[PDB]
RNA sequence: GGCUCUGUGGGUGCUUGGCCGCUGGCCAGACCUACUUCAAAGCCACCGGGGGUACCUACCGGUUGGGGAAGCCCUAGCGGC
RNA sequence: CACGCGGGUACGCUAGCCGC
């Protein structure tokens, strides 16, 4: 640390605390698989679509997993994960339709 | 007048002082200090009575450390609200509904009063999170604090649901239980509104014998007015 | 622009932001809000041919 | 209200330290914004029409905590080009104009006083000192501050002309006149260790003028023989004692006080087989008093307190602490 | 030219050391008399230096009767001696700036080494006394305790009732 | 040695506030005028120096964005990104206002960021205080509208209708019609002298003061109708731009034009200057702009290419310029950078505001935030930039929190300092140097056989016999 | 990492603070039209300063009967003033309460040539009768004067000592002579050897104690010395000086007001050349006299003029003139170096101020700085064209500017004489003579 | 159930797309700063009436000192008209 | 000429020796 507990004191007093304050506030597997997956191979510095998401100024020729890996950054980037993808019997009432009959 | 229009909404929509006057009339709302000298009135020694207030009110329960550490400390006394981000908004939301949530169980003791005035005098609850604010000064509706706080509000932060409070503040008096109910029956918003509140502070297990009466009477009767609504004798109607 | 001063107005003698010398003296003004004139540019429409009314007359 | 060019004339004065501590490696630009924003603020609220001593002291609190603060960054870092020079001189100026905008505020001279007395600046501090008393003449406690401070210091002579001018002064409290009696007694102790004086008469002139100065009362003579009794170990202190309980017998011939002083006279220089004897004779005195024709109950409020002290004192005998248990108890 | 000046009022004497002293040939014009009127330009010219207050109110009674008799008060000497620099005048003097002749003759003959200037005779200590008893109330107020008004009041009744020895005779109330 | 940095700040002082080489002291005869020589050159580096020294007491920061990782890109960045990352006072401040019934917008900011006024063409004039969203004056103007401005205050507005031009008061009460100003197309008030230089469509420009009401001096452009205007407020002249392809600098204080760059192939569309004085971008009706070194006359690169005509280019208080062309915008960062002697190409725009299908007729900053206006047939739209806007005003000279008796101070403070319009030229810092003929002429008063053939030849056509040519014609028998 | 610029209003006003905040940047960039607006401030400066001359402040009471032929102040004091006027009385003002005099008497029966305050508080007062010793200050009023002398001749002027009780007299009969109070009778009488003109005007110098100046009409100053007590220095100029006057912060120059209508100032060392010559008037000096500061100098002329000068200029800096003053006789400073006062001929004791357009008393902080302002543009500033003709122009009365214009005609020719002379004569192989050489005639011990 | 007000959508003219650096592309956008041989033809371009013109400006005719395009010539040139 | 941090002679203290 190298720093007294007075003198960070004296650093709380003189000069201010936002670092601090900014910290104080801000306190499965898949089942089935593919082989043409593996086969498969696209040109991302070739296709002008493709060319927004691939990672470095190099990568133009990928597999076809690493290519779905990026097409689901893309997806998730594009529209977030809603909270709802992540009993009581009123509410098995309520979530049953066949209630509801007029 | 579109462009009147458009403009308007923009004035309200607006969140930051740009011209003195409107300066100092924003720092001028006060709760406790009347406002010719909170006009005058600088932030070391609002700080300074509101702190006490707090320490007041640590003494008296615990779980205040937290709001201690983060939003009554010596930064909070120069931090300015509007000139954080929009993430550093809504965290600074999060803790100050806790705080609220936390606050509304003791608000009939000045030391109380003291902590809020200090929140609204800084962080500007009463135009950022009239929501919040509004619900947990709700149960106690008839105490001079209430009118107050009713007098202070700004009449276009105030939500739509609880939009009914206009001739109220229009005449400074504080608004009945008939008025409360009738708005209940007839908005359902006011009734979520009321509901979400109270289940949010249920949930965080800060809520108290005053808030839980109030919120069961309210929706009683508000259910009771409801249903001599619904009534209606075609069938398919009252389906 | 506040009540000049006195040092101010020695000054600035010949300064003044709304009667210039030529707005000859807001006669457009003056009869326009007198006689309900909505255009102005009618008021010197009227004002030219009055105009060469008048150096018709000078002429004869 | 010009106090934003003001404030700029102090602000462009305070600009070169912070050039220098951004050309060092002490404090990073984004402190340098911090520190120069409150300083801005600071002056200011300094500068401001609507001004308070708690605001000049607390930008004087702020001021010098910075530098306590570099003081301390420095000797991390390893530095030793930096000084508190530029520093010192800002918090005197802080100083000036904020004894020149409240001049009546003992609360902001003390704690200037303490500030020179600290940052040893001698001279400077009798300057200041004498600037203080004569704005606040009446005022006991900066009469002792400076004479115990030049008795301190050495100045026998100067420690005296502080005094004398404050006992010209301050002639309601006794206060002060206890405090030169105190002062004159630790001269002539420190005389006595160093080993007219031979004599050691200033007290007992100082309580012939103090029997007819406007505080002379019974209380007042029972406060000098107090600070009297204090550090007997002398050489003409049963001298002077004997002069002040005569004086007092001479004058209140039956004060609770007066009965009170012959009850601890022969208490001077007590502490070992000197002391059970002068408390056997002080004892004989006290019952004397107490049988006699005097107050009883001011008398022995008075020796109750007396005896709170004693039995504050320890190292003593179980069977008289009986005893003076049983007459204490017995009042 | 003026160096220090008393100032005899109701709660206790001050004397003022003066700064930038005002022109004596000039002393009849507009802008110098503006400048005495106001207080932005009048601070300027005085600056406070030491205050004695009275320390009850037959001293301060003591001292209407002295001060109006003329004759000067020995607590009076003795803030002076505390306040002007040892001197006689036989290299350097100080100038001393009174208001009553006789009191300026008095204070002369106590202290050899100070010229006083009455503000009977001098124009130009009378209008700076007259400009310091304008502005009286706010160059004390920092250690003014309470009011002038009150203090002035009291006194005045003192003063008055000791000269006629009133409550000895008035009953009929 | 540790002078090391003690001569860069001093060198460093000497480049920017030097304003000026030195005064050479060797070089001097007089005695008492070397040693107040010494004097004067050593109070003038003090002052320069403690006023380097006195630049660190600035409060804000200028905004910037850089890129972080190496194939995002700065340009590739989207108004929703820079909102959720900024802070919410100018997340507030970037707003659009939709008026689709009355023509094409132009904008135009006060010169404090205040008040604006847009400009529909087809005749509504609005002034409002857009920060706090409240509207001063608005107003339907009949017939069209050429181009609408603020003068010195946010007071008076003054509107470049179809045949004269109007000023106004803050509530819109119309003050008063100049109609010598006939058929004004475009409009430029110099602020720090009180002028309002106006270009007719007939090429007659007219300077006009607006303090005393007359006009100060009436100049014919005699090419062509004016097609673009601006002005160089480091020298206030007024660069205007041709139909044939030239660009023209001209000032009230001549009949010729003062200098004439010379541009692109086409008319030349658009104009703007620093306002340092040091550069110039112009954009022509082929397809290229260019910038020009004003102070040197020189073209500083080679031609940037746009992909259409630009209808508006306007540049920053930093050195960001906004060139709005078709339906689009585009930002450029780094064309003039001041301290390189030799400019350099970018590679890539700063930032783009994209096209959804409106023609831009009208760019300009709001001067002292971050934010930039942008007018176009669908009505207004401030969008925010970060980098942009002088991070730091000058309180004496303008402010964007003006109080109500500080603008009427500065108000009666610029009217006592009002410049008299014949102190303009291409040096603003002329006043005080020496009329070499006068004293020439003066020390003169004071201290008092190829050329002859065609000297000769000239003075045999008047035909006087002239005793000196008498002379000079036995030097040519001599010869 | 995005981040734009942040304002709020809290840089302009300090929440409940009714400060008014101005940050500043001192960018070149965010300031044009450096010297335009500096030549503008200063002409505001010029056109303010031409406006708020008004430099005439009072007149001393209801002034004498006939006209102000002397008058002295008291250097000791600051506010005692005493004029002699011409049929023979003295009056003794303070210049605190200019209504009423504090004291006269009718001293002579011709006029009151020379005057003078001691150091006590008594004054000389010097007529061809003789002169006389009162003492204007005491509690009884003493018309009678407590020491007289007559002998010696036809006295003339009269200077006193700065710190003894010595005086000198000048007298008629080509010399001075020095008294010293308290303990002589008929004092010393200093004369050069063959000597006999008057010695019209006489002065101590003030800050080097015992050297005395005087001016003979014999168009020539003489220097003395006091400890050693005889003559020293003899220089003839081309014409008569009317007074001498030593300077009160050099101790070595001192100023001839001659009849040449010129002020000389010269150095008591080296009298081979004049230090200075301020040509400026148009009839003959009658007064001139030094600033108590030292560094501007009052010129009374015989015509209805003032002039004040400064120390290095050579040319007016200003002049006053009215048409109520008949002519003008004595002028001097008042210690405050602020206030300068004329002697008339017209009976009329003036007072006007030095520095037109600077008015007196205490200023407030931003007004002193406008005024200090002011003063150093313009003298940065004052020769551009402009500036130039509105800071030189001054109304001057019809008779000064036809005479001076004739003098300038005859000046003119004089000149052109003068080089035509020298372009045809055999003088061409000479070099050009300075007038401040060509001031003094010869010089002679 | 009624009056009044307020808002949204459609209509009030005959139905061929949203955008762009549009014979192609894009709606997730992509690339970004290159390319260059020779400045330009002239005219016109609305201010209410009578009136003065010191100053400035416009137009015309000149004047000192430079300046030399172009035209003409030949003794050929650092030429000559 | 001296002015920051350590150990000594010495403290309800800091005057003095050498380092950091």
């Amino acid at each position: 640390a190298e720093k007294d507990a007075e003198e960070e004191e004296l650093e709380k007093f003189v000069l201010g605390a936002k670092e601090t304050f900014r910290e104080q506030l801000f306190r499965d597997a898949p089942a089935w698989e593919d082989s043409d997956d593996e086969r498969l191979t696209i040109s991302l510095a070739g296709a002008t679509r493709l060319r927004k998401l691939r990672i470095s100024e190099s990568e133009d020729l990928v597999s076809g997993i690493e290519y779905a890996r990026r097409l689901r950054q893309q997806y998730l980037r594009l529209y977030p994960q809603p909270d709802w993808a992540k009993p009581l019997p009123l509410d098995s009432f309520l979530r049953d339709a066949n209630s509801f009959k007029v | 007048s579109s462009l009147a229009q458009q403009l308007a909404q923009i004035a309200a929509n607006s969140r930051s002082s740009f011209n003195v006057k409107a300066l100092k009339a924003s720092h001028s709302k006060s709760l406790i200090w009347e406002p010719r000298v909170a006009v005058s009135q600088t932030f070391a020694e609002i700080y300074s009575q509101c702190y006490e207030g707090f320490k007041e009110l640590c003494h008296l329960d615990s779980r205040f450390v937290p709001f201690d550490a983060t939003l009554f400390s010596a930064q909070s006394q120069e931090v300015d609200r509007t000139q954080m981000t929009a993430e550093e908004n809504a965290a600074l939301d999060k803790r100050v509904d806790s705080f609220l949530h936390l606050v509304g169980s003791r608000l009939r003791l000045m030391p109380a009063i003291k902590a809020v005035e200090w929140l609204i005098r800084r962080f500007r609850i009463h135009e950022f999170n009239t929501g919040t604010l509004l619900a947990t000064f709700l149960p106690y509706h008839t105490i001079p604090a209430f009118v107050t706080l009713l007098s202070i509000l700004p009449v276009q932060r105030i939500p739509i649901e609880y939009r009914f409070l206009d001739p109220y503040i229009k005449s400074l008096t504080p608004p009945p239980r008939a008025a409360i109910v009738q708005q209940a029956t007839n908005r359902p918003d006011l009734l979520s509104a009321i509901s979400r509140y109270t289940l949010d502070s249920c949930r965080a297990k800060q809520e108290y014998p005053g808030l839980i009466s109030f919120w069961g009477g309210i929706m009683a009767e508000a259910v009771n007015g409801m249903i001599d609504k619904m009534r209606s004798g075609r069938r398919a109607i009252q389906l | 622009v506040r009540k000049l001063k006195y040092h101010e107005q020695k000054l600035l003698k010949k300064h003044d932001f709304i009667n210039y010398k030529s707005d000859n003296n807001h006669r457009d003004h003056d009869v326009i809000r007198r006689y309900m004139i909505q255009k102005p540019e009618d008021y010197h429409k009227y004002n030219r041919l009055c105009g060469s009314l008048r150096q018709f007359a000078h002429r004869l | 209200a010009w106090v934003a060019d003001k404030a700029r004339f102090y602000l462009e004065r305070a600009a070169p330290e912070l050039r220098e501590w951004e050309e060092k490696e002490i404090f990073t630009k984004d402190e340098i914004r911090n520190l120069v924003a409150k300083r801005s603020d600071f002056e200011h609220l300094v500068l401001a029409p609507g001004t308070k001593p708690t605001d000049f002291l607390n930008y004087v609190n702020w001021e010098r905590s910075l530098d306590r603060l570099r003081a301390k960054r420095c000797a991390r870092l390893n530095i030793r080009s930096v000084t508190s020079h530029a520093s010192q001189a800002r918090t005197f100026g802080i100083f000036e104009r904020a004894v020149l905008k409240h001049p009546g505020s003992i609360e902001l001279w003390l704690a200037y006083l303490e500030f020179a007395a600290q940052v040893k600046a001698t001279k400077r501090w009798r300057r200041i000192m004498t600037r203080a008393l004569r704005l606040h003449p009446m005022n006991a406690s900066l009469w002792t501050l400076a004479g115990r401070r030049a008795a301190q210091n050495g100045d026998m002579q100067r420690a005296r002309a502080h005094f004398l001018r404050g006992c010209r002064f301050c002639t309601r409290e006794p206060t002060l006149w206890l405090e030169y009696a105190r002062c004159e007694m630790d001269w002539l102790a420190r005389m006595e260790a160093k080993k007219p004086a031979l004599s050691g008469a200033i007290p007992i002139a100082v309580f012939d003028v103090a029997r007819k100065q406007p505080f002379w009362g019974p209380a007042a003579a029972e406060k000098f023989f107090d600070v009297f009794a204090k550090f007997g170990h002398l050489s003409c202190h049963e001298r002077i004692i004997s002069h002040v309980v005569t004086t007092m017998q001479e004058l209140f011939p039956n004060h609770p006080c007066t009965w009170s002083v012959h009850i601890r006279q022969p208490l001077v220089g007590v502490d070992t087989p000197a002391f059970p004897k002068a408390l056997r004779e002080s004892l004989a005195r006290l019952k004397a008093a107490l049988q006699s024709t005097t107050d009883r109950k001011a008398l022995a409020t008075k020796m109750v307190a007396w005896m709170d002290g004693i039995l504050a004192i320890e190292k003593l005998d179980a069977a008289i602490r009986t005893v003076l248990e049983h007459t204490k108890r017995s009042l | 030219v003026v160096n220090f000046l008393l100032f005899e009022s109701a709660v206790g004497f001050s004397l003022f050391e003066v700064v930038h002293q005002a022109d004596t040939v000039g002393l009849e014009l507009p802008e110098v008399k503006d400048a005495m009127k106001t207080l932005d330009k009048f601070g300027k010219m005085v600056k406070l230096r030491s205050f004695n207050p009275w320390t009850s109110a037959a001293q301060g009674l003591e001292a209407i009767n002295l001060i109006s008799e003329g004759i000067m008060p020995e607590y009076l000497k003795s803030a002076l001696e505390m306040n002007l620099p040892q001197t006689s005048g036989k290299k350097s003097k100080v100038v001393l700036g009174v208001a009553d002749k006789k009191l300026a003759g008095e204070i002369t003959a106590a202290f050899p080494g100070v010229q006083c200037e009455a503000a009977d005779t001098s124009e130009v200590v009378a209008a700076l006394l007259r400009g310091i008893r304008t502005h009286a109330n706010k160059l004390h107020k920092s250690l003014q305790e309470g009011d002038i008004g009150r203090a002035q009041l009291g006194l005045g009744h003192a003063y008055s009732r000791a000269k006629v020895k009133f409550s000895v005779h008035k009953n009929d109330n | 040695k540790a002078e090391l940095d003690r001569i860069r700040r001093y060198k460093q002082a000497q480049k920017k506030y030097g304003r000026g080489p030195r005064v050479d002291i060797k070089s001097v005869r007089d005695k008492k005028l070397r040693r107040t020589l010494t004097n004067l050159e050593n109070k003038y580096k003090t002052a320069a120096l403690k006023a380097k020294e006195a630049e660190i007491l600035l409060e804000n920061q200028t905004g910037f964005l850089e890129p972080e990782g190496e194939l995002e890109r700065t340009y590739k960045v989207r108004q929703d990104e820079i909102v959720k990352e900024v802070a919410v006072e100018v997340a507030q401040k970037k707003f659009e206002l939709k008026l689709t019934e009355l023509g094409p917008y132009t904008c135009e900011y006060s010169r404090n960021g205040r008040d604006l006024i847009l400009a529909g063409r087809k005749g509504h004039v609005a002034t409002m205080d857009w920060r706090e969203g409240k509207l001063g004056c608005e107003l339907q103007l009949g017939e069209t509208v050429r181009d609408a401005r603020f003068l010195h205050n946010n007071q008076f507005f003054a509107v470049a209708q179809k045949k004269y031009v109007y000023i106004y008061d803050h509530n819109g009460v119309e003050i008063h019609c100049l109609r010598k100003h006939v058929e004004v197309s475009h409009m430029e008030f110099l602020p720090y002298h009180f002028l309002l230089a106006t270009l007719s469509i007939s090429g007659q420009l007219k300077y006009q003061d607006t303090s005393t009401g007359q006009i100060v001096a009436e100049i014919a452009t005699k090419h062509g109708t004016p097609v673009s205007l601006t002005q160089n407020p480091y020298n206030a002249i007024l660069h205007i731009g041709q139909q044939n392809g030239t660009v023209t600098l001209w000032s009230p204080n001549s009949t010729d034009p003062l200098v004439k760059l010379l541009a692109h192939r086409g008319p030349v569309r658009s104009l703007a200057v620093d306002r340092e004085g040091r550069y110039m971008v112009s954009t022509g009706q082929d397809n290229k702009m260019c910038i020009w070194d004003i102070r040197n006359f020189k073209e500083a690169v080679n031609s940037y290419f746009t992909r259409a005509p630009a209808t508006s280019v306007a540049i920053s208080d930093t050195g960001l310029t906004a060139v709005g062309w078709g339906t689009h915008t585009t930002i450029w960062k780094g064309l003039f950078n001041k301290e390189r002697p030799v400019q350099v190409k970018v590679d890539s725009p700063y930032m783009t505001w994209g096209g959804q299908g409106q023609v831009v007729e009208r760019v300009r900053w709001c001067p002292f935030e971050d934010i930039l206006g942008i007018g176009h047939n669908e009505g207004f739209s401030s969008i925010i930039v970060p980098g942009a806007g002088e991070a730091n005003y000058d309180a004496l000279e303008v402010n964007p929190f003006e109080t109500k008796k500080q603008r009427q101070e500065g108000e009666v403070k610029a009217l006592l300092n009002k410049l008299q319009p014949e102190m303009i030229a291409l040096d603003p810092n002329f006043i005080g140097n020496l009329d070499l003929r006068s004293e020439k002429q003066r020390q003169a008063e004071r201290d008092l056989n190829t050329a002859l053939k065609k000297y000769l030849r000239k003075q045999r056509k008047k035909n006087i016999i002239d005793e000196k040519r008498l002379k000079a014609e036995e030097l040519y028998r001599q010869m | 990492k995005i981040k734009a610029l942040t304002r709020s209003i809290t840089a302009q006003q300090a929440p409940g603070s009714d400060v008014q905040r101005a940050p500043r940047n001192l960018a070149p960039e965010l300031h044009p039209f450096e010297r335009a607006r500096e030549y503008q401030r200063a002409l505001n400066a010029v056109k303010l300063e031409r406006m708020f001359a008004k430099p005439f402040l009072g007149q001393l009471g209801n002034g004498h009967v006939q006209g102000v032929y002397s008058m002295c102040k008291d250097k000791n004091s600051l506010n005692c003033i005493a004029s002699g006027s011409g049929d023979g009385v003295v009056k003794v003002w303070d210049l605190t309460t200019r209504d009423e005099e504090t004291w006269r008497v009718a001293a002579h029966n011709n006029i009151v040539k020379g005057l003078t305050f001691t150091n006590d508080k008594k004054l000389l007062s010097c007529a061809t009768d003789g002169i006389k010793l009162w003492d204007p200050y005491a509690s009884p009023s003493n018309t009678t004067p407590i020491a007289t002398w007559q002998e010696g001749g036809p006295y003339t002027s009269l200077s006193f000592h700065r710190s003894a009780n010595t005086f000198a007299a000048s007298s008629g009969q080509g010399c001075i002579r020095i008294w010293d109070l308290e303990h002589s009778t008929a004092g010393q009488a200093i004369q050069w050897p063959s000597f006999v003109d008057t010695i019209t005007d006489v002065c101590f110098n003030q800050v080097e104690t015992s050297v005395i100046g005087s001016v003979a009409t014999d168009r020539s100053i003489i220097l003395f010395d006091l400890r050693t007590n005889m003559p020293v220095i003899k220089t003839v100029l081309h014409f008569a000086c009317n007074r001498i006057v030593f300077n009160p912060m050099e101790a070595m120059n001192l100023a001839v007001a001659s009849e040449d209508h010129n002020i000389y100032i010269f150095d008591a060392r080296n009298f081979d050349k004049a230090l200075n010559i301020q040509k400026g008037h148009v009839a003959a000096v009658m007064d001139v006299e030094f600033s108590p500061t030292g560094e501007e100098l009052v010129s009374g002329s015989y015509d209805r003029t003032i002039r004040l000068w400064r120390r290095d200029a050579g040319h007016s800096r200003d002049v006053y003139h009215t048409k109520r003053m008949q002519r003008v006789f004595r002028t001097m400073w008042t210690m405050d170096s602020k206030y300068i006062l004329t002697g008339s001929d017209d009976g009329n004791v003036r007072l006007w101020r030095a520095n037109a357009s600077e008015r007196s008393g205490v200023k407030a902080t931003r007004q002193r700085q406008a005024l200090e302002y002011n003063n150093a543009l313009l003298d940065r500033y004052g020769h551009l064209p402009e500036i130039r003709r509105i800071r030189r122009h001054r109304h001057l009365p019809k008779v000064v500017k036809k005479a001076t214009e004739i003098k300038r005609e005859e000046l003119a020719a004089i000149k052109r004489r003068e080089e035509n002379e020298r372009k045809h004569s055999n003088k061409k192989y000479e070099k050009r003579k300075s007038e401040r050489e060509k001031a003094v005639l010869v010089k002679q011990q």
